[PDB]
DNA sequence: TCGAGAATCCCGGTGCCGAGGCCGC
DNA sequence: GCGGCCTCGGCACCGGGATTCTCGA
């Protein structure tokens, strides 16, 4: 049924591709309200949202905050990881690499 | 190569892309070199606890004695909180050339009582050895047999000093229909036991179980039947086999055996449980019994 | 015991003598993270993977037998997972093995909070070969549950996005095309992810806010990560903002379209995006600055034209600002 | 055998039809599924296979999802038999293919790729769940009966054509 | 009830065109790697038919709850409004809330970059000290020949389990004996033996 | 979290 | 052909780890 | 009536009795 549902829904993606272009944006019969009905829900679904969405937008800067506080940290303990092998990088650079089998028998 | 193949290796198991394992029945696996006799007979009708096992950092068939006095050391010690470790390579229990060589952990308590017999093995496990980079030698089975109490020392042990993982394997009914069919389509003479099926029905008061045991020979003339393609057991023989028990159980208690789970498929090649208490292997095949158990451990590893 | 000690009476002098002096396997070690952020080996990689899958199965297989009390040392300890990552930088490669693994059987607010900041630290992959294994059902998921599971997507995939163009601003630093086509094709079915939500939920503010501030952050991609990939809004979401009803975020789509012109400015300075991207901007543009309207009726209600901008501006609209200088 | 708009719809009324052999863990779900108090009138069906009894005044069905247990072989041989009962212009978008009993994977008598290729090779959403769970099916009833307003068309912008394009 | 009679019209013009869909479909009478492309190219194309259609909706709505609007500060005292005033300091609470958050996420995005500018590159100088130690194992493979180190390495094992054993026999003789150990100048240099 | 308060949002 | 010996199918009679109870803080 | 304590008991793996069936009186 795979290949014959994929033909059916090539068929109804054209039917319904053919019936949205049929469809002219009908605010002919918008509404007989003044929409204060509309508006004043619409407002306050506003209000619903806008006091959910600034106690998610304060938690945002909460844990932005933080988290800044964290990765200042962090940043901070990577530039000290940094210098320091960076550091034992160039000291073990021609320190221990200049390191003779002979002379190693030689402190034995 | 050393990680990303094995994310490439995850992508395309969780991709799930046209699974049914046309699995080639186990064929008769004539002892590979060593495989001591009286180790590997001791090894077989032994009801060993599958589990999982991640792959061991930093081990080697060298230091078995440093292992096993490191081991010994720790088990009494949790007695604290009469007992001797044997690590025994078993030099046989391996698929291919490559794989890492099965060893041995056993509780030996005076005598030779073997508390435990641990077992890790490694057969036909390459779909593991060529994701996981050198250092690590990749057992994926564990056996226990052993009480719980001391797989579960044993396994800390493990975890403590070579950072392998135990999951309990547990064979889901599925696989657990697989193998109560590619067992039953050996080519074994003198069938030790009768092809037993412990159906376990999902009520939810009672607990009611069924042990649709065959006649072992019946049983592999009903399978003859719904085989056809010689060499390769499909997913369709294995279901047309199961449907074959499910309208011969039905037809006589009229009770839907597909509406219930696998809990236990015995057969004369290798019982085999699902809650992980899984692997007795009454007969010889254990190189092909498990392949497939390793093959299964690979699924929950990676 | 365990230093239980008994100087205790001692402990009256030698308190006094403090006051005196006074006076006269490895994510629970964060100074030992450091050493594993820096070394991309083999076997120790390895030697984690295996502890993180064997974690996160064993004790994820524990929901199965509580779901209600495992459910917050699960929680705590992939608050823990989740750290690490945010310090290491780079997603754990059992955090994706787990998540392709666990978001099929997963459900909406299982983990949530901690699933949805696993998706960010996701390793690149092609978003060929990442999209049908997980994003095939962040959509499964994303378009059957609430909105408060739908903005904790976009927002789970907003930081997704920052995570994969962290990892791609290196890229350039380490010296594309191909890499590029994944990110862009992240950020277009993310925006075929939220015009669909946004019909879901009949343009609810709240949803198209983290819509937007994903969007917060495509805004920023050549200025912020020197990626030029410059994705313009698709215009179910623009326009549906654009005539959204708040300012909250109406002001935050003005933003987004200022850095808009900020970026594309900046691209067109080093150099399809010009054809195209340009002409549907200007479509953004000359559409809505000729709108640029029922929430700053709102104000307006509440409030000679540029007095009522200065009463604008002052009051907290600052994308426009961005965009009225620009 | 059903078709999607063989009756007439109501006003409100979302006609989701459960399908699964197992009934109490259906009418588990089914409560589930009514105990948040949504704003769309919920005739919840059950049954066990589709050729569904045929008893006029049964609503617009706008929705069939097949539970299928994996745990039990029967849920889908109950399934794929009962998957030649409904009409092809059924399977576009008010089909869903919850696969309860996932996820425990120890107790699946079936491979869940099998219920993948079974819901793939039908074109239709496959949910995931464990309904056995109430914390698992309280968030799974309230993914079916946002798929039930999207079929329904209770949201005034997607259809149950638009539906499968988004969960494919 | 206006609310629910909208809740059915909407309702009604989506099912009408479920109805319209299937019926066109039904009035009508290959390539499965690109019958999915000719399914792709409308579920963009109905996508790019219906979201200008939503857009075109939207906007010949809130044009109407404008100028519908537009007659409400004609209207009276309006209590709506004085819910406004709020909602004016909720943006407040909000744009003011984002006003850090261009900044602090701007702050926490370069502290990002640099944190992985560092994290590479430690990662290559760690790299390269990881090489150098095992160029050190050269250096290792420079001791394994053992031609006089084995030897010299022997005796010197044999030799330090002498001195860790006479070491420890002073710990247990001027300690058990008539000692008098720290109050003397030759053992105690002696006494508190180096390892 | 944006996603640890958005989970007790579900809730409250 | 038949009578004792060995092996092994059928189910014990045993071994041994979770569950329930129980006594200070 | 709880804290670390302890004691029955389902499940299950290993040890002889009678049925198979081969061989001697």
């Amino acid at each position: 049924a795979q290949l014959s549902l994929l033909i059916m829904q090539v068929k109804c993606l054209t039917a319904e591709l053919s019936q949205w272009q049929k469809k002219t944006p009908e605010t002919i019969p918008l509404t007989e309200d003044v929409l204060i009905t509309l508006g004043k829900e619409e407002f306050q679904k506003l209000r619903q949202d806008l006091e959910m969405v600034l106690s998610t937008k304060e938690s945002k800067n909460e844990k932005l905050k933080e988290d800044l506080e964290r990765e200042q940290r962090w940043l901070d303990e990577q530039q000290q990881i940094m210098e320091s092998l960076n550091v034992l990088h160039s000291e073990l650079k021609n320190k221990v690499e200049t390191f003779s089998e002979s002379r190693i028998f030689n402190e034995l | 190569t050393p990680l990303q193949k094995r994310l490439e290796s995850v992508r395309k198991q969780s991709s799930f892309i046209l699974t049914p394992p046309r699995r080639k029945i186990p064929q008769c696996s004539q002892l590979q070199e060593d495989v001591d006799p009286q180790k590997v007979a001791f090894l077989l009708h032994k009801q060993w606890t599958l589990y999982s096992l991640t792959p061991l950092y930093k081990f080697s068939y060298s230091n078995l004695k440093e292992y096993s006095r490191l081991l010994n050391a720790f088990i009494v010690a949790e007695k604290q909180k009469n007992i001797k470790v044997i690590f025994s390579t078993l030099l046989g229990m391996k698929g291919t050339q490559r794989d890492p060589e099965a060893f041995l952990v056993q509780i030996v308590s005076r005598e030779g009582k073997v508390l435990w017999t641990g077992w890790f093995c490694c057969v036909f496990g390459d779909s593991l050895l060529e994701t996981v980079s050198e250092d690590f030698t990749c057992l994926p089975l564990f056996l226990a047999n052993g009480a719980e109490s001391n797989t579960a020392i044993i396994g800390t042990w493990f975890q403590k000093t070579f950072d392998c993982y135990f999951s309990p394997l547990a064979i889901n009914a599925f696989n657990l229909s697989w193998m109560a069919a590619m067992w039953t389509a050996c080519k074994m003479d003198h069938y030790v036991a009768t092809t037993e099926f412990l159906w376990s029905v999902p009520c939810s008061p009672q607990s009611l179980d069924i042990s649709f045991a065959i006649h072992p020979e019946d049983a592999k003339a009903l399978w003859d039947s719904v085989h056809k393609t010689p060499g390769e057991v499909t997913q369709e023989e294995v279901d047309l086999f199961m449907d074959c028990l499910y309208s011969h159980f039905h037809r006589h208690f009229k009770i839907h055996l597909s509406a219930t789970r696998l809990v236990r498929v015995s057969t004369s090649v290798a019982s085999a449980h699902t809650d992980g208490k899984i692997k007795i292997l009454c007969h010889k095949y254990l190189i092909g019994v498990l392949a497939y158990l390793t093959e299964l451990a690979i699924f929950q590893i990676e | 015991i365990y230093f239980k000690n008994s100087e205790n009476l001692w402990k009256t002098a030698l308190l006094a003598v403090k006051q005196r002096n006074r006076g006269p396997s490895v994510l629970n070690n964060s100074l030992l993270l450091h050493y594993i952020n820096c070394v991309r080996d083999e076997p120790v990689l390895l030697r984690f993977y295996y502890w993180l899958s064997q974690t996160l199965q064993e004790e994820c297989i524990w929901y199965k037998v509580n779901n209600y009390e495992h459910g917050k040392e699960f929680t705590n300890f992939l608050d823990t997972i989740i750290r690490a990552e945010c310090f290491l930088q780079e997603g754990f490669y059992s955090c994706e093995a787990f998540l392709y693994k666990s978001l099929p059987l997963w459900d909406g607010l299982c983990c949530r909070s901690q699933f949805l900041q696993l998706v960010s630290w996701i390793p690149f992959s092609s978003f060929s070969e990442v999209k049908p294994l997980l994003f095939d059902h962040l959509a499964q998921l994303f378009f059957t549950s609430t909105i408060y599971f739908k903005c904790s997507v976009l927002q789970s995939l907003k930081e997704l996005l920052q995570n994969w163009l962290l990892w791609l601003s290196m890229d350039i630093h380490m010296k594309l095309g191909g890499s590029m086509n994944s990110v862009s094709k992240l950020i277009h079915y993310v925006g075929w992810l939220s015009t669909t939500a946004m019909r879901l939920e009949s343009n609810n503010t709240f949803l198209l806010h983290f819509i937007l501030d994903f969007y917060e952050k495509v805004c920023d991609i050549y200025i912020n990560y020197n990626l030029p990939l410059v994705v313009l809004f698709p215009p179910g979401i623009f326009y549906s903002a654009l005539l959204s009803l708040d300012t909250s975020i109406l002001n935050q789509l003005c933003f987004i379209m200022h850095r808009y012109r900020k970026n594309l400015t900046a691209a067109k300075k080093n150099e399809n995006f010009s054809s195209k991207t340009y002409q549907e901007f200007n479509h953004y543009l000359t559409s809505m600055v000729g709108c640029l309207h029922p929430s700053f009726l709102s104000y307006a209600v509440s409030f000679k034209w540029s007095w009522y901008l200065d009463y604008l501006f002052s009051q907290g609209l600052q994308g426009l600002k961005l965009f009225i200088r620009s | 055998v059903l078709r999607p708009l063989d009756k007439l719809p109501g006003l409100n009324t979302a006609t989701i039809l459960l399908v699964g052999t197992e009934d109490a863990l259906l009418q588990q779900l089914a409560d589930s599924m009514l105990k948040e108090d949504c704003a769309s009138e919920l005739k919840v069906h059950l049954a066990k296979s589709l050729p569904l009894p045929s008893s006029v005044n049964r609503p617009r069905i706008d929705l069939i999802v097949f539970v299928v247990n994996l745990h039990s072989k029967y849920s889908l041989q109950n399934t794929e038999e009962s998957l030649r009962h409904v009409d092809a212009s059924f399977f576009l978008g008010k089909v869903c293919f919850l696969a309860t009993g996932a996820g425990r994977e120890s107790h699946c008598s079936i491979h869940r790729h099998t219920v993948v290729k079974l819901a793939h090779t039908y074109q239709s959403p496959l949910l995931y769940c464990d309904l056995e769970v109430e914390g698992f099916r309280a968030t799974m009833a309230q993914r079916l009966v946002r798929v039930l307003q999207i079929c329904a068309g209770h949201v005034p912008g997607v259809s149950a054509l638009n539906l499968l394009s988004l969960l494919r | 009830r206006m609310t629910l009679l909208l809740r059915l019209r909407a309702q009604t013009k989506q099912q009408l065109l479920e109805y319209k869909s299937m019926v066109d479909a039904s009035e009508e009478k290959k390539q499965i790697e690109a019958k999915i492309e000719d399914l792709e190219n409308e579920i963009e194309e109905v996508k790019v038919a219906f979201e200008i259609k939503k857009l075109a909706l939207d906007r010949m709505r809130l044009s109407t709850a404008l100028k519908k609007n537009l007659e409400k500060i004609s209207r009276q005292s309006s209590v709506l409004m004085d819910n406004m005033k709020h909602l004016l300091e909720l943006n407040k609470l909000i744009m003011k809330s984002q006003q850090e958050s261009w900044d602090l996420e701007e702050k926490l995005l370069d502290i990002r970059k640099k944190r992985l500018q560092l994290k590479q590159a430690s990662e290559s100088k760690l790299l390269e000290i990881q090489t150098e130690k095992n160029k050190q194992k050269i250096d290792l493979d420079s001791m394994e020949n053992s031609e006089r180190i084995k030897i010299i390495r022997q005796n010197l094992q044999m030799e330090i389990k002498i001195t860790t054993v006479i070491q420890h026999v002073f710990q247990n003789l001027i300690l058990g004996s008539k000692v008098n150990w720290a109050e003397d100048p030759a053992l105690k240099e002696i006494v508190l033996q180096l390892e | 979290g944006v996603l640890a308060h958005l989970e007790r949002l579900e809730t409250q």
